[PDB]
């Protein structure tokens, strides 16, 4: 999980 | 002929429309902006979802501010006039009102504006719908256990389905893609045919409030939520089918  | 009615928005013109996918991956080292792993998923996921839509799908990848500008304004140019609707697909880093092209910031205003019902006439009173993958801030979501007339409006006819809150971080996964995205696709895939567009687009609300759940080994990221939101600016009902 990443975040933009 | 008989009684007649007119809530949906006609859907059967010779063709269904252009779907332009801008897909944002590699940003220059200057910008210091990271790789968004998981994208193409995203991107793959989108056009495979559209083409079974009958949409013109276009994928663009890796497009500068200036290139994002230029490909929104030529489009706009276009005559949709046999054309239903217009959809744009943006997956890229942003902030609130922003989308970053690989070198800079492209003003979202500046990119719906060519399609304003004034300036692009051949999508006037057609729906033209912008799906946003892409951050609106830093904040993080904690969660919690459970007379007539003759003119319209030049910003009437327009829906954006962000992924995320106002404000909010907007999360993505580097193996299975976007949650918005992914969700998006799958709710398509399942409602196209049976579902209005409100009615689907409810559907990934739920499914992405409900179903992810970020796993982090930084406490400050780890066990977040997200709620995408739908902001319509449409005065028809849209159904994908006629």
């Amino acid at each position: 999980d990443e975040v933009d | 002929s008989g009684i007649s009615l007119d809530n949906s928005y006609k859907m059967d013109y010779p063709e269904m429309g252009l779907c332009i996918i801008i897909n944002n991956k590699n940003f220059h080292k200057s910008t210091g902006m990271t790789s968004r792993s998981g994208t193409d998923v995203d991107a793959a996921n989108l056009r495979e979802t559209f083409r079974n839509l009958k949409y013109e799908v276009r994928n663009k990848n890796d497009l500068t501010r200036e290139e994002i500008v230029e490909l929104m304004r030529d489009v706009s140019k276009e005559d949709h006039s046999k054309r239903s609707s217009f959809v744009c697909v943006l997956l890229s880093h942003g902030e609130e009102g922003i989308i970053f092209g690989t070198n800079g910031p492209v003003d979202l205003k500046k990119i719906t504006n060519f399609f304003r019902g004034d300036r692009c006439r051949s999508l006037t009173g057609k729906p033209k719908l912008f799906i946003i993958q892409a951050c609106r801030g830093t904040e993080l979501d904690c969660g919690i256990e459970t007379m007539a007339c003759h003119k319209i409006p030049v910003e009437a006819d327009f829906l954006y389905a962000c992924s995320t809150a106002p404000g909010y971080y907007s999360w993505r996964n580097s193996k299975d893609g976007s949650w918005f995205i992914q969700s998006l696709c799958a709710m398509l895939k399942q409602y196209a045919d049976k579902l209005e567009f409100m009615h689907i687009l409810t559907r990934v609300n739920r499914k992405v409030a409900t179903e992810f759940e970020s796993f982090s080994f930084d406490a400050t990221f780890h066990a977040k939520k997200q709620i995408p939101c739908i902001h319509s600016m449409l005065t028809k009902e849209l159904y994908f089918y006629h």
